[PDB]
């Protein structure tokens, strides 16, 4: 079935976002759609089902107004609105397909999630699609790396000598700041006698910001 | 007239007052219960007949003042996937008396260990979902079942049958019947003046 | 009525072991308990439904059963390709919503110790024109993680805006850590020697890099 997910952007708290899962590939009058959020550091959360032929829903004692569940039978697409995103609401919204109607309370004991399809990744921060202002780095076996700062959101890519050199590049976790910005510094292994004799340029690409920077790294003069 | 349509009836032969004589007699109160059962359990509900689905659920006794009317209809009754809304009681504490009901979401024990929060092998659930699927057989199909009950000789009667009406007539004496007033005489225009309560 | 699951699992390969998923009174047993798993970076699937029968498409290795409030997941033999993230799923009538366990991480009961390498990269001469200064030094060649990073100004330690994060598992079966320190040009040019230090079984490495380089 076509259980793909529509892309959504990172929005600061104070508004609402739209998370949509495609419901085509199956009949919309007999199959239920369930939504489960997976958050690290705790268990999974479950907020309500939908009945995709009429108005019927049931809520749990975790969220009452942040999660609004809608349906559309003419286009066969469900739209979910999440408001006031935070650390508690920062979770992977999984689109799950389950058989059964279950417009009552005693039917959910016999249900199980048959298929999970294309869980959307939702995030939230005051940091907008701002652009980076990265300056070249001065370095001091040896190691050479280039940093990226004041960029939001994830992810970014790194390239050495226009991607023609591979040295086992591994991504590094960042720390959330007070204003809100990520920090990545990919470091590759270089010989101690090869620092300025061989050229070493760094390429940082920001897909949400749609900007490209190519700044070389050299020691101070 | 809305009782002789809406899909052919699986069982329209009655066990009491005839369904064609509902117009001829006026009733006080009519009772109807709406539920869907499997096609193999239609034969269980009967005057003086019970099984596993009939004893542990609503039972129709020998004397009912009424009967059952069921029909086959699959528009929002059968699901190609699962159907967990329609459940049947198959492990009950005792016999279910007629005109009574019981609902329980708690597990039913079957031995000496009291199961009131813990389960296992000897303790099961009293409820089970129906196997309503179009890929199954004819006897596994869901059937819309309604039972009509009539209460007599306990109250004034207000559920009367539809008494038809005829056309006008003038200056030609017939055997008229005006709201139960049966008589013979001509029908002429009246110069008198009545009052609205007369 | 919250489901109780251990945060980590100690499963040794070569022999069977049982793990528990418990709830509370009128939480487990009144409703059926399911076993669910999810691949890292992929959509979840179902492992065991109703704790009665094994679904098709899954090898018959995990045994599902319920014993009162405690639900047990019995396994027979451990494989390297069966290290999926296990989870516990259950229904409770006191909440009208699914309650999930904390999640059990199965790790095979590895890598030899190596000398850590710390390299510090001071900002160039163009950051001081923009009135910004940050210090990044990388920590690698350590196993396992849970290391501590500190900043030393060679006169007194400073605890102000120190950014540290949990190290991530490398693709080459290793651990790498990155530390950051965003400061002001008043403080960046205050001292002529800045260093970052880490501990590794009681050993420390200090790399002195001048701001003027």
């Amino acid at each position: 079935v076509q259980l793909v997910q529509s892309g959504a952007e990172v929005k600061k708290p104070g508004a609402s976002v739209k998370v949509s899962c495609k419901a085509s590939g199956y009949i919309f009058s007999d199959y239920n759609i369930h939504w489960v959020r997976q958050a690290p550091g705790q268990g999974l959360e479950w907020m309500g089902w939908i009945s995709p032929d009429s108005d019927d829903t049931n809520y749990a004692q975790s969220f009452q107004g942040r999660v609004t569940m809608t349906r559309d039978t003419s286009i066969t697409t469900v739209y979910m609105e999440l408001s006031s995103l935070r650390s508690d609401d920062t979770a992977v919204y999984f689109c799950a397909r389950s058989v059964g109607y279950c417009s009552l309370n005693s039917c959910q004991r016999w249900m199980w999630f048959d298929t999970w399809g294309q869980g959307a990744l939702v995030t939230v921060s005051s940091a907008s699609t701002k652009g980076p202002s990265v300056f070249p780095l001065a370095p001091s076996t040896a190691a050479l790396g280039c940093l990226v700062k004041d960029y939001f959101p994830e992810p970014v890519t790194v390239s050495w000598n226009s991607g023609a050199l591979t040295s086992g590049v591994h991504t590094f976790p960042a720390v959330l700041q007070s204003s809100g910005l990520y920090s990545l510094s990919s470091v590759v292994t270089v010989p101690s006698s090869s620092l300025g004799t061989q050229t070493y340029i760094c390429n940082v690409n920001h897909k949400p910001s749609n900007t490209k920077v190519d700044k070389k790294v050299e020691p101070k003069s | 007239s809305v009782l002789y349509n809406f899909a052919p009836f699986f069982a329209f032969k009655c066990y009491g007052v005839s369904p064609t004589k509902l117009n001829d007699l006026c009733f006080t109160n009519v009772y109807a219960d709406s539920f869907v059962i499997r096609g193999n359990e239609v034969s269980q509900i009967a005057p003086g007949q019970t099984g596993n689905i009939a004893d542990y659920n609503y039972k129709l006794p020998d004397d009912f003042t009424g009967c059952v009317i069921a029909w086959n209809s699959n528009k929002l009754d059968s699901k190609v996937g699962g159907n967990y809304n329609y459940r049947y009681r198959l492990f009950r504490k005792s016999n279910l008396k007629p005109f009574e009901r019981d609902i329980s979401t708690e597990i039913y024990q079957a031995g000496n260990k009291p199961c009131n929060g813990v389960a296992g092998v000897n303790c099961y659930f009293p409820l089970q979902s129906y196997g309503f699927r179009p890929t199954y057989g004819v006897g596994h199909q869901p059937y819309r079942v309604v039972v009509l009950s009539f209460e007599l000789l306990h109250a004034p009667a207000t559920v009367c049958g539809p008494k038809k009406s005829t056309n006008l007539v003038k200056n030609k004496c017939v055997n008229f019947n005006f709201n139960g007033l049966t008589g013979t005489g001509v029908l002429t225009e009246s110069n008198k003046k009545f009052l609205p309560f007369q | 009525p919250v489901l109780t699951q251990p945060p980590s699992a100690s499963g040794p390969p070569g022999q069977s072991v049982s793990i528990s998923c418990s709830g509370s009174r009128s939480n487990i047993g009144t409703n059926f308990v399911y076993w669910y798993q999810q691949l890292p970076g992929a959509a979840p699937k179902l492992l065991i439904y109703k704790n009665d029968q094994r679904p098709s498409g899954v090898p018959e290795r995990f045994f599902g059963s319920k014993s009162g409030t405690s639900a047990s997941l019995a396994i027979s033999g451990l494989r390297s390709e069966d290290e999926v993230d296990y989870y516990c799923a259950a229904w409770d009538d006191s909440l009208s919503g699914h309650v999930f366990g904390a999640g059990t991480k199965v790790t095979v009961l590895g890598q030899p110790k190596a000398a850590p390498s710390v390299t510090l990269f001071p900002p160039s001469s163009e950051e001081l024109q923009a009135n910004k200064a940050t210090l990044v030094c990388l920590i690698s060649d350590f196993y396992p993680g849970a290391v501590t990073v500190a900043w030393k100004a060679d006169s007194s330690p400073v605890k102000a805006g120190v950014e540290t994060t949990t190290p991530s598992k490398q693709s080459n079966n290793k651990y790498a850590a990155s530390s950051y320190l965003s400061l002001t040009p008043e403080q960046w040019k205050s001292h002529r020697s800045y260093s970052c230090q880490v501990t590794h079984e009681g050993s420390t490495v200090e790399k002195t890099v001048a701001p003027t380089e």
